[PDB]
RNA sequence: CGUGGAGGUCAGUGACGAAGCCUAGACCGUAAGGUCGGGUCGAACGGCCUCUAGUGCAGAUCUUGGUGGUAGUAGC
RNA sequence: GAAAUUGUUGAAAGGGAAGGGCAUUUGAUCAGACAUGGUGUUUUGUGCCCUCUGCUCCUUGUGGGUAGGGGACGCAU
């Protein structure tokens, strides 16, 4: 297995003033004002990234299924993980049809990769 | 028919999750005779025709379940075998499957619903046939004194579409629905 | 000289690497064990290999050595390897003999894996005649809903059921 | 339910808005023929139509005693219009077959429209009110 | 034309009557004179096949186990044209044995329970009153024709049961008088027997052997579906084994040519179609329409390349293959609805059809154009070809 | 990190649905951003290695367009 | 076919405010494996295993590829 995963902070930090206007978007983005509330971090306003809450490079970009993610389109790809099945999962870009798409369910599953995203595209 | 009633056995998918075992529930008052192991595990499906057989069931009912919603029934009878989808002792009615195909699943829907044919509904079940769609709901019987019956819908509800036909349990297919099948328009079959 | 040909793939890009969204990055050569393009286990910057590999059949290991370096339609060797795992070891770590650590310790793994790939795809073949995967097109779908809600429309659906129930009367 | 229902609508008039509105959201519910009656009776000076939306420059008004308000109001394009739109939609409701005695006004709807005037957009479903709607 | 149909839904035999060109799909098209059931003896009954040396005389093979003899002649009717009555003058009845079968219904993968049934019914040898009647059973009913003009059994043969196609190699000539039969069946590799005008005595000659495990280190499965001969193989004819040619479909999809010449296994074994497609049946037909096969139809010529095939799955698709495999391309693409459960090339230029979906249809080979098409409203497992006919 | 075009390369993806837009779905990034699941849609488009820019918005009594409150108001 | 902005239906709170931060609560709501084996032990067929008999290409080596007659290590049971 894996440590346990830990976040560190899980919330996403939104801009400053987001909902207050639609002129202003979610992506966040830093205050230059000198002024500013959120520049000199007065007590109760929103939080700053900073490199501190940097997550465990040990089990940093793991999902938290354990795996890590890698993104493959036909099986040609996949076949890239004979070896790993243990750490990477593998899903399948969205462009991929559905026809190709059940071609990787059944050979991902012959090699027992994990795919994330199988029941994508496809019925029964 | 008309000999012994019919036996049946309901089952459902491999895993089958909640929704599946919701309509289970909501079928078993339409028929009757009817469990369901509730709970299948990897057989190979002769055997659940053998043991069928051995046990006196007449024929048996498929749910099949996307995790989500219902979808598809498998009605097999030692006999031809139906793949329906749908889409959401009491009486009967039926309409408009006048050909060969149609009073095929005629003979069907009177075979299994009635539980050897029973009277006195003052809640009918009816199956009405628009173009390439079986329907059924179930509405309660009431008259109005002068010419037309008033009804209830008492639920549930939901289309059926006959989708395979085919003669042994697995054996042959005896009809299909293409998807091209309906690039040409007016057919209407049954 | 081969460390060149590394540093040459370790700036410039291969024909052949992937860069998964975390830091490591694939190779996707047919012919190597690991399937990371890093210094020992890319082969073409090696000169030196050998891998694992099935044909369909079973699983030739495959080698290569400089000699054959510039004759490449002809270059790797080929072996192939025994139904008993046991031996099958055997007969690795036979072959590879004064071959380094790396490709005795990893190329034995390579088998062990594609002999449970194999194994696996017997159950596989085995199992579930029952409910195949299906795809539906869009447009299928769109036509479906429509096509059903004019179904419907159509039946007015009482004016069945009563005028069947007065002629039931 | 679309089995038993009919569709009556209106697109592209010239009225107010507003009044437009809420006229038509004050027989949001009612039974077809009093539906009628009411906008008769409101048509002649007899039952104002209340605002309870657009309350500037509106005089008190005692009618309005009905519905919880002193304010309404007699105005007269509208009421043409919706009016109109109850007719074709008795006419679409019979000819579909459909009972005007169970028949009442389901849906009703107006929303704006281009333009410096108001147009406006109106949707009525009336349908016919069954006993005994569900079962379980 | 004239055909005849059998009509599975009352067990009767139908006689359809028109002109090339028809078509029941529309009131536009031409339209068929006649169609007829005839000695309907009910759903046990209904016919598994039908052979006709010459015109009056055609052989039933019934269900029910029993093979019947049928008198036909033609009458007045009721543009002009003629029908006929069909009565049965002879029988034999009680042919078959379940049990045997039912012992083995578990093993198989098929259904429920396994019918008693003949797959092979024909004229031995092509000038001679001999019939050759098979059962699944593995039960060989023997019976020649007396001239006393009814039927009459001579022998009753084991086979190694059960038994799903049976096939006469009468590409030689009527003489030589020592019959070969190849036969095969549920894992049942395909199986050369040899019998005497004693008819008494049946050695088996020959065996094949399957192919060697496949990609997985797994075993292919055995199931031979069909099998039509060619000619001995030229050449040097080679020390202590048989000289023939013949080649066999399997349910698997495999298409494959053995010569014995060569050893056991086939040296040819060639999957036609993606991931293991169910077949079933055979034709043998040639590019032009020409006639190049024998009357019970084995192809004659000694060279593989020149074969053409005509197979079919469960479901609708009919397929044209060369001795290659590579396919010519299906046929009826755009009609058949059904699974097509009886196809018989005739005069190597028509193309017989009929099955599940009730329009018997008759296709052209070279053109592949459909000729024919009739609404019985029936399953049809079986046609056969009589007169073609003048129409006033 | 992202945007527009270019030179390679994935024998990349794509009418079995590319882009785009919606999303009270999920995961990943500390963040810039990224990647998948549904939904609508119809024909092109993306990842890695490098080049080149008319390349990143909340503001400017900013420009152009669309909308509102003001209000069915003052009023005709 | 986006946003602003508006209508309808439903949710929810409100009577003196909305919005944000840390945390749970309650309601709704959604996701939640084609996991279904592994290690052996025995019975028994088949064949890439055994034993005969070949053939072939070349990097001629602790190599591939392939056929036929038979018999009892992988596979199935």
């Amino acid at each position: 297995p894996h440590p346990k995963i830990v976040k560190k902070h899980t919330k996403k930090f939104k801009r400053h003033h987001s909902d207050r206007y639609h002129r202003v978007a979610e992506n966040w983005r830093k205050q230059k004002g000198i002024d500013s509330v959120v520049r000199r971090r007065f007590r109760g306003n929103i939080s700053q990234p900073k490199i501190g809450y940097g997550s465990n490079k040990k089990t940093k970009f793991l999902s938290p299924s354990g795996h890590k993610t890698f993104l493959v389109a036909n099986v040609k790809d996949l076949e890239t993980l004979t070896m790993h099945t243990k750490t990477y999962a593998a899903e399948i870009a969205h462009n991929i049809s559905a026809k190709n798409r059940v071609v990787i369910l059944a050979r991902a599953k012959a090699l027992g990769i994990k795919v994330t995203n199988p029941k994508g595209r496809l019925a029964l | 028919n008309s000999n012994e009633p019919p036996k049946i056995f309901l089952t459902t998918n491999v895993n089958a999750k909640k929704s599946a075992y919701e309509f289970a529930n909501i079928l078993i008052e339409i028929l009757p005779n009817v469990t369901f192991v509730k709970r299948k595990f990897g057989y190979k499906l002769k055997e659940i025709s053998d043991i069928c057989i051995k046990r006196n069931f007449t024929d048996i009912v498929i749910i099949n379940e996307d995790k989500k919603k219902v979808t598809g029934l498998t009605f097999i009878h030692e006999g031809p075998t139906f793949y329906f989808k749908l889409s959401s002792i009491p009486e009967l009615i039926l309409n408009n499957f006048q050909t060969r195909l149609g009073q095929t699943v005629g003979r069907l829907f009177q075979s299994i619903l009635p539980q050897n044919p029973d009277i006195e509904g003052r809640q009918v079940i009816t199956l009405h046939n628009q173009r390439d769609y079986i329907f059924f709901r179930r509405h309660r019987y009431v008259f109005k004194d002068n010419e037309r019956v008033g009804l209830q819908e008492l639920g549930p509800q939901f289309t059926l579409k006959l989708k395979r036909l085919q003669r042994g349990i697995k054996e042959e297919t005896e009809w299909e629905h293409k998807p091209e099948m309906d690039k040409e328009k007016k057919k209407f079959y049954l | 000289s081969d460390e060149i040909v590394w540093q040459v793939i370790n700036q410039s890009f291969c024909s052949h690497r992937i860069k998964a969204p975390n830091g490591q990055n694939f190779c996707r050569n047919e012919y190597n064990v690991t399937g990371l393009c890093t210094r020992q286990s890319c082969p073409l910057a090696n000169s030196k290999y050998a891998t694992v590999k099935c044909d369909n059949g079973k699983l030739y290991l495959y080698m290569k050595t400089p000699e054959r370096a510039h004759t490449p339609a002809k270059l790797w060797e080929r072996i192939k390897l025994s139904k008993n795992y046991t031996k099958a070891l055997q007969q690795i770590d036979e072959h590879l003999l004064h071959w380094s650590k790396f490709f005795r310790h990893k190329c034995k793994q390579r088998f062990t894996k594609l002999t449970q790939v194999m194994i696996t795809e017997r159950r596989l073949a085995l199992r579930e005649e029952e409910r195949h995967y299906v795809g539906v097109a869009p447009k299928v779908k769109r036509r479906e809903q429509n096509r059903e809600r004019k179904a419907l429309v159509a039946a007015k659906i009482e004016k069945a059921i009563e005028k069947e129930l007065m002629d039931r009367l | 339910n679309p089995a038993k229902s009919a569709s009556a609508r209106g697109s592209y008039l010239r009225v107010s808005f507003k009044n437009t509105r809420e006229t038509a959201q004050a027989i949001n519910g009612w039974e077809l023929t009093k539906a009628q009656k009411y906008l008769e009776q409101v048509l002649d000076h007899q039952r104002a139509i209340p605002f309870r939306r657009f309350n500037s420059s509106i005089g008190r008004t005692a009618q309005g005693k009905e519905f919880g308000v002193t304010k309404a109001r007699w105005p007269a394009k509208s009421v043409k219009f919706v009016q109109g739109l109850l007719q074709n939609a008795a006419a679409n409701a019979e000819a579909k077959g459909l009972d005007a005695t169970k028949l009442y006004v389901s849906h009703i709807q107006v929303n704006q429209a281009p333009k410096e005037s108001s147009p406006s957009h109106i949707e009525l479903v009336v349908t016919e009110k069954e006993e005994a709607v569900a079962k379980a | 034309m004239r055909l005849l149909v059998s009509c599975v839904d009352s067990g009767s035999i139908k006689e359809v009557l028109c002109n090339i060109g028809t078509d029941t799909s529309v009131q536009s098209a031409l339209q068929p004179f006649h169609v007829a059931p005839h000695l309907a003896e009910g759903l046990k009954a209904y016919v598994d096949r039908m052979w006709v040396i010459s015109e009056d005389e055609a052989i039933l093979a019934r269900n029910s186990g029993v093979v019947e003899l049928v008198k036909i002649s033609k009458h007045l009717k009721e543009p002009k044209f003629d029908i006929s009555e069909f009565e049965i003058t002879s029988s034999v009845s009680d042919l078959f044995d379940d049990a045997k079968l039912e012992s083995l219904s578990s093993k198989s993968v098929k259904r429920t329970k396994l019918v008693d049934g003949f797959v092979t019914l024909c004229p031995i040898k092509k000038s001679n009153n001999t019939f050759v009647a098979a059962t699944k059973s593995g039960l060989l009913h023997i019976i020649k024709k007396g001239e006393d003009k009814k039927l009459i059994k001579l022998a009753s043969l084991g086979l190694k049961a059960p038994v799903e196609f049976l096939q006469l190699y009468d590409l030689e000539d009527t003489d030589t008088d020592k019959y070969i039969f190849a036969y095969g069946g549920e894992e049942n590799l395909i199986k050369l027997v040899e019998i005497d005008s004693s008819f008494q005595s049946l050695k088996q000659i020959w065996e094949a052997k399957n192919v060697k495990n496949d990609r997985l280190d797994m075993r292919v499965p055995v199931w031979p579906m069909a099998l039509r001969f060619l000619e001995p193989s030229p050449g040097k004819t080679e020390k202590g084994k048989l000289n023939y040619q013949f080649a066999a479909i399997t349910r698997w999809s495999h298409l494959t040519k053995y010569s014995t010449q060569h050893g056991r296994k086939p040296f040819a074994q060639i999957d036609l179609l993606p991931n293991r497609e169910p077949l079933s049946q055979m034709e043998v037909f040639d590019a032009k329409g020409e006639n190049v096969v024998s009357s019970l139809g084995n192809f004659q010529s000694e060279t593989f390349n020149e074969l053409n095939v005509i197979t079919t799955d469960y479901k609708k698709n009919v397929f044209k293959f060369d001795g290659n495999g590579r396919m010519l391309g299906k046929v009826g693409r755009d009609d058949i609805t059904g699974s097509s459960t009886y196809i018989h090339v005739h005069d190597g230029k028509y193309l017989l059809q009929g099955g599940l979906d009730r329009y018997v249809r008759i296709f052209d080979i070279k053109t592949n154009k459909m000729l024919v098409k009739v609404y019985v409203g029936s399953r049809i497992n079986f046609i056969v070809m009589l007169d073609d006919v003048e129409i006033e």
